[PDB]
């Protein structure tokens, strides 16, 4: 009845799921939706003891060919009984997430499997990838504040992120070293790395290949430009590393020219760099999503 | 709730994971 | 200055990490106790950007030779967590805060893992231990589990009981003891429920329960446990050392294998046929009680096993 055989894990609300839909029926692939958002009060899945037995709302879903993965008001129930709220939501995500671990295991291709999230802690991230010969920055995730006024000490004027994401990153100043100022660390811990000169650049890399790299230089002005080969193989390397299929980096230049890896992100967004920079994004990962139908 | 005693309590039901 | 050779990860209150101390003290080394519980306010962490750059209270842990993980305590909802005042104050910043937590210490372990370190019982297998995949992973490869159905579609339950008969029913990741699927439970007003969340509908195996330790492809023993049905004011566990075949004990080792995982508890049941199905596989099974009363020593292989990763 529906295809069944490119799918994609996500709400119609999406800008992203949007496109990506709009690519595949452009390019003659209507994907079946799994809208997970529905999964308990509306749609219905079920699960054999057999790996191929998923129904979803009556279908059987068994092995996709390929999988595109994207993505509550609980104040009330998370006051009343926190306990039993948190243990239901674990009751829906592990059974979403035994669809997925399923599919894979059955030799779906899923572009970025939730087993990457072990590989995508962030400060496990950036070891694994200097571990393995890659240009990172010199790192330090500390709640000590002697350890971050000697690593101050050692590398210069540094910057600090949230220690997993969220916030802008900031120059470390002489008055935040003070004993007043650093001792906030003590229980807040964040992420404090080698201020990077350079110019920032997110690179695209999907399937082994680069698809494009742009400088975001007032107003977001990215624009797209053109990296070594040397870079190139370095990024592969690391999206190979990691254990991603459909990965958006940032690197960053350092004074002597040279790209160091900041970070790769489980599911980047791009509708917000492809138009902003005029590259075609959601194109290429169409075409690997198809490319695995064919094997 | 279906499995209506999910959060009724230390919870030990969940001592082994 | 400390031998770190053998690390601990568990809050010292809890009694498989003092009885995990102990074995090892008696075996002449002193393990390191890594109580994440303490991360913000009584510990000291630092991660350098090369995995081997860890120091956790100012000293360096770049490679431990073996990991004993009881928990990392990663939510506030698990065993050794006492978090309710922290979670009626402000539950999202107390969500926050043990996510935060859960990073840098899962980082650490990972490093670890990543170093060489025999992590007994790595929080990677996580992934494989997803009921609904472990379960199906068993499955295709040639384990015996119950006719099950995951599900939150009541007619899907009403049909599966109708293929299998006597059915019970228990949670999807867990929290909550299993219960015979009875006609009440398949009234409407109750079985439309499921809207709420999915629930494990399985066979009711009429066997016994048998808890098979397997540490390092090597089961240590097979423990029978009986519900003393004779006397109703006062209701005994039995628990009794038996022994399995040696098919039995090649399958536990083969699934302890597929999970991935080094020390494991998993829980196995017959049926009417009298032959095991696998119930399923534990991440950071508990033995103290199943020592004391079927008078078998786990504890004691599992220091073993832990120090022979240090020569
Ligand atoms: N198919 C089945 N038939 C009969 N009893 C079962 C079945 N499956 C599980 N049980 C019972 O449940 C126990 C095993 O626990 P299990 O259901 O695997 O974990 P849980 O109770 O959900 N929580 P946890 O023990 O923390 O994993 C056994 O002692 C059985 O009595």
């Amino acid at each position: 009845n529906l295809d069944t055989s490119i799918v994609v894990v996500g709400s119609p609300d999406d800008l992203h799921v949007q496109s990506v839909t709009e690519g595949l029926r452009a390019r003659g692939h209507e994907p079946y939706v799994f809208d997970t958002q529905r999964f308990p009060e509306e749609m219905t899945v079920s699960l054999g003891e057999q790996g191929a037995s998923i129904f979803v709302d009556g279908q059987q879903i068994a092995r996709p060919a390929a999988v595109y993965l994207r993505s509550v008001d609980a104040d009330k129930a998370m006051q009343d009984n926190w306990r039993r709220t948190l243990l239901a939501f674990r009751e829906r995500s592990t059974l979403m997430s035994a669809v997925l671990l399923r599919w894979e295991e059955a030799g779906t291709a899923v572009y970025n499997s939730p087993r990457a999230s072990a590989n995508i802690t962030k400060p496990f991230q950036l070891a694994l990838l200097r571990d393995a010969g890659l240009p990172v920055p010199r790192s330090l995730w500390t709640n000590d504040p002697e350890a971050v006024r000697r690593f101050h000490a050692e590398v210069g004027d540094c910057i600090y992120k949230p220690v997993a994401g969220g916030a802008r990153t900031r120059k470390l100043e002489a008055k935040d070293l003070e004993a007043d100022r650093i001792e906030r660390l003590s229980a807040a811990p964040v992420c404090f790395q080698e201020l990077l000169t350079g110019d920032d650049v997110r690179v695209y890399v999907i399937d082994d290949q680069v698809i494009c790299a742009l400088r975001i230089v007032a107003e977001e002005r990215i624009e797209a430009i053109e990296i070594s080969d040397e870079v190139k193989d370095q990024c592969v390397r690391a999206a190979k590393l990691v254990g991603l299929r459909y990965t958006g980096m940032d690197i960053k230049a350092g004074a002597d020219g040279n790209y160091r890896v900041l970070e790769l992100n489980a599911s980047a967004m791009f509708r917000g760099f492809e138009g902003r920079a005029n590259v075609d994004i959601c194109g290429p990962l169409c075409d690997a999503l198809i490319a695995q139908t064919k094997r | 709730l279906f499995i209506e005693d999910l959060g009724k309590v230390t919870t030990l039901a969940i001592g082994e994971e």
